[PDB]
């Protein structure tokens, strides 16, 4: 019984570490994409204001 | 999604404003004489009053 629980713990832990590593990579790519688009928004906003 | 919507709206606004500026520049060359005309008018009034 102790050997079975340990095997379960190993599976869960493996899944967890694998997911966390791949999630951090997505979050970083996402934030970068948002900042790039936000910067484009900011340039357009300044040009519109000057024209007005 | 929010950012996409905002950029689209701003682009539309920018085109509209560009059309309005092109109509206004056909009138402006002669501005180099404003401060001088105001002071001239003020001076004429001061003389009369």
């Amino acid at each position: 019984m102790v050997e079975m629980i340990e095997s379960q713990t190993l599976l869960l832990t493996y899944l967890t570490i694998k997911m966390q590593k791949n999630l951090f990579r997505l979050e970083e790519k996402a934030e970068r994409n948002l900042l790039l688009v936000n910067d484009q928004k900011d340039q357009l906003q300044e040009t519109i204001h000057m024209m007005k | 999604q929010l950012l996409i919507k905002q950029i689209r709206d701003m682009r539309s606004e920018h085109v509209a404003l560009q059309n309005q500026q092109k109509l206004a520049e056909k009138v402006d060359r002669k501005i180099s004489d404003k401060d001088e005309n105001i002071q001239k008018t003020r001076c004429m009034w001061n003389t009369i009053m």
